[PDB]
């Protein structure tokens, strides 16, 4: 426990945890999404995950940076459904643009005709801070550079 | 909201002027001496390239 | 008013490389009037289809029949009384890229890539049949199975 | 040593109000209700009773921490109908449903015992 | 925007177990009913133990822990007794607590089994559950030791104690839990695909199934909502299971009415 | 040392089902038939009787401190 306000301000302005995200050792983040959080990130951002209105409205209570404007569903008829990518897009703030590959991305898919439309949903692409393509993994939400 | 299939209004001479102004304003070693200028391009050679 | 595209499609190949997702089917389709090519990911459990089916597909920019744009945020009021009543499958997405001529090629062919919340469409064909398509434009899929 | 008393999960302290209503400023006709010393029971019933109302647009509860016995509901309704009135209507409908279930269960117990 | 119309059908009722089906109600209501049967249903259990002679082989708090877990017959009593915090009394009024006594001294060479039959009660309606067991004179089972064994004593050891039993619910402590396992199940044929079987042929069929032998899952119905719930409430002997269900619904109604009263109280601001 | 009053996961009263369990074991039964005859159908209560060891019978062999 610091015992003075100048030491308190030094803890605030230097030592605090969000200021210590990037290592100067290897210009990479030191903190990453780990364990079942990472496992359920991979299990949520799959293509087949369809989430009903009730579950989305429960899940949006845990996002304090939400602007209280509900996104329009991926499917409007007959039942309104959201996808896992459509609610991960709410988590990602600001203008964030990124292209990476999932760990099971085949090597011959990039030279094929299905480069920008993945049969296996393995080309991760985020445009304008909302997730568009791909299944996230350690390569996208880990300690690796350019994540 | 840049449309990449529509004609643009950016002349290349303004691109050259903006790049030159940006590289003149992106300094590391300050001063106007020969040593200071030479150390400035030696510090910013890879960034300028 | 607001209908960017409208055609009747025949399904000619369903999951050609194997079914990779449980609730998502991939349809390869060819049209009848305008010789288009379609790759579309649909919800398999919610709207099942078989090979050789015919379906009417309408790509619109709004559900309002007078052509005025929508509010952009979901409410569970206005999905009836509109152009979506005549269709059994309504989806919502946006274009993330348009391939084809780019800048240094002829405009004989054109491809448009749409991401409905993670589900993917590639619609390709003649460039004059894809007027009004642009990147980061939101759009509606309307889809009804024919007999 | 630091074990909290076991009766703090259901008993209010001195001067602790049960319901703390907070008006939302991001959108219109939205409220955040904070109920102390309760759990997922009341929150689950009230939310799934609120979602049967067509006049509500958003309804969701959250327990912010398992160690703090407290839960919140965000309710956003249309512009003719207060969220507090929606919370009244949900509680009243749950009470009516539970009373109907209680009398039906008493009738079923009576006929099962008398029928042999 | 209105309430449901819950219909109940009881498939089995006995002295310690009820099996019934809820029809046309939401899943939150059924899960909250299960939670209020486990946690917030009140019963009587021993809470105040004072020892005057503990010359046995077990400690004071171990014996207090073993005595406090003993279920007590509290069907006709718990709705009239108040909590200790809600009485004007201080020294444990009879409308606040139930007095129990025990005084066993072993003077024989064989092992003396101190059970719940030695736990005398000042109230004639609050007894341990073995009042249901001592009346079985048709004992072809072969063993008369049907009572909860509190402790064993050898010669020269004695146990004298005075205890007070209070009213409480299982949220405060698990000794006030009236049930012994509430089985709760909806959609036994997996017609809603709420859970995903990698191999549906590897799973045994539920007792409430409707499928024949060569089928393993019902066809998928995306329009289906959970409105049929199978409940099996088993009592631990403290309360009758129908009394467990009735008092659980009454506690839920009291909680909702208290929330309504507090909301209407804060509404005038 | 002694049999618990209640099952841990389950809450079913098992304090009256230890001497009967020992008598059924010594009569002629196996453990499974004894647990079925006692009525403990769930294995959560059957692990409370199969795994239990009675250390109070060893503690009772020692002479008491006070006569
Ligand atoms: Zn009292
Ligand atoms: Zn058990």
């Amino acid at each position: 426990v610091p015992q003075s306000m100048e030491t308190r301000a030094e803890v605030e302005n230097i030592h605090i945890t969000p200021r210590q995200i990037i290592t100067p050792q290897a210009n990479k983040p030191v903190m990453g999404i780990v364990q079942d959080t990472l496992t359920a990130v991979r299990k949520m951002t799959k293509r087949d995950v369809f989430i009903t209105r009730e579950q989305v409205m429960n899940l949006l209570m845990f996002l304090p940076t939400w602007d209280a404007k509900m996104p329009q569903p991926c499917i409007l008829k007959p039942r309104p459904l959201w996808t896992g990518k459509q609610i991960f897009s709410l988590i990602i703030p600001g203008n964030v643009n990124m292209i990476r590959t999932h760990s099971t991305h085949p090597d011959e898919e990039d030279e094929g005709p299905y480069k920008w439309i993945s049969p296996g949903d393995t080309k991760v692409m985020v445009e304008h801070g909302e997730l568009i393509m791909g299944i996230l993994c350690k390569k996208s939400l880990g300690t690796s550079a350019g994540s | 909201h840049i449309n990449k299939r529509l004609p643009t209004d950016l002349s290349p001479i303004r691109v050259i002027k903006g790049v030159k102004t940006l590289l003149e304003r992106c300094v590391i070693v300050t001063g106007n001496d020969r040593i200071s200028k030479q150390a400035n391009e030696n510090a910013t050679l890879l960034f300028q390239c | 008013a607001g209908v960017l595209f409208e055609d009747i499609f025949n399904v000619k190949d369903m999951d050609p490389e194997g079914k990779k997702f449980d609730r998502v089917s991939r349809l390869h389709c060819e049209s009848e009037s305008f010789k288009m090519d379609l790759i579309l990911d649909i919800n398999s459990w919610l709207y099942p289809m078989e090979l050789g089916d015919k379906f009417r597909l309408v790509l619109a920019t709004t559900l309002r029949e007078d052509g005025c744009p929508d509010s952009g945020e979901y409410n569970p009021m206005e999905h009836e009384g509109t152009r979506a009543d005549s269709f059994e499958y309504v989806m919502y997405g946006k274009i993330y890229r348009i391939e084809g001529d780019e800048a240094h090629n002829e405009a004989s062919r054109l491809s448009a890539y749409v991401s409905f919340g993670g589900l993917l469409m590639r619609l390709q064909g003649d460039a004059n049949n894809l007027h009004g398509f642009e990147v980061d434009q939101h759009m509606y899929l309307l889809m009804k199975r024919l007999a | 040593m630091n074990a909290p008393p076991t009766f703090e999960s259901f008993l209010l302290y001195e001067g602790e109000k049960k319901i703390i209503k907070e008006l939302d400023t991001k959108v219109t006709n939205a409220a955040i209700f904070t109920i102390n010393k309760e759990d997922h029971t009341l929150g689950n019933m009230i939310r799934n009773q609120l979602l049967k109302d067509p006049n509500v647009l958003f309804a969701g509860y959250k327990v912010p921490h398992p160690l703090e016995h407290k839960f919140v509901i965000r309710i956003q309704t249309t512009a003719d109908y207060s969220p507090q009135e929606a919370f009244m209507n949900a509680i009243t409908d749950l009470l009516a449903e539970l009373s109907l279930f209680e009398e039906r269960f008493k009738d079923a117990i009576k006929e099962k015992k008398e029928g042999g | 925007p209105y309430a449901n119309q819950p219909s109940v059908q009881i498939t089995e009722l006995t002295d310690d177990n009820v099996k019934f089906v809820l029809e046309d109600t939401e899943l939150s209501v059924a899960n909250s009913l299960r939670r209020v049967f486990i946690a917030e249903t009140p019963t009587l259990a021993i809470d105040w133990v004072q020892l005057e002679a503990n010359s046995t082989v077990l400690s004071d708090e171990f014996l207090a822990h073993r005595i406090g877990l003993i279920p007590l017959i509290s069907d006709d009593v718990v709705e009239r007794l108040q909590y200790t915090r809600d009485c004007i009394c201080l020294d444990f009024c009879p409308e606040c607590s139930v007095e129990f006594t025990l005084d066993v001294k072993c003077s024989e060479e064989q092992t003396r089994h101190v059970t719940t039959a030695d736990l005398k009660s000042s109230n004639a309606k609050v007894l341990p559950v073995t009042s249901r067991n001592q009346g079985e004179e048709d004992n072809e089972y072969g063993e008369s030791n049907d009572e909860i064994l509190i402790i064993k004593l050898r010669k020269g050891q004695e146990l004298k104690l005075r205890a007070y039993a209070k009213k409480g619910f299982g949220k405060e402590h698990a000794k006030w839990n009236p049930t012994a396992g509430v089985c709760f199940e909806y959609d036994p044929d997996n017609s809603m695909r709420h859970t995903l079987y990698p191999k549906p042929d590897e799973w045994p069929k539920s007792e409430h199934t409707e499928l024949e032998d060569d089928q393993y899952e019902a066809p998928y119905n995306w329009e289906a909502k959970p409105n049929k719930f199978f409940f099996n409430v088993e009592s631990a002997g403290a309360l009758k299971p129908e009394n467990i269900v009735v008092m659980g619904v009454q506690v839920l109604k009291n909680k909702l009415s208290n929330l309504q009263t507090q909301l209407s109280h804060e509404s005038q601001n | 040392m002694i049999i618990p009053i209640r099952c841990f996961t389950c809450g079913k009263v098992i304090g009256n089902k230890w001497e009967s369990y020992l008598g059924l074991l010594q009569a002629e039964y196996t453990e499974g038939d004894a647990l079925d005859a006692l009525g403990l159908k769930r294995y959560c209560c059957r692990r409370m009787l199969l795994g239990h060891v009675d250390l109070i019978e060893k503690l009772l062999n020692y002479a008491p401190l006070e006569k």
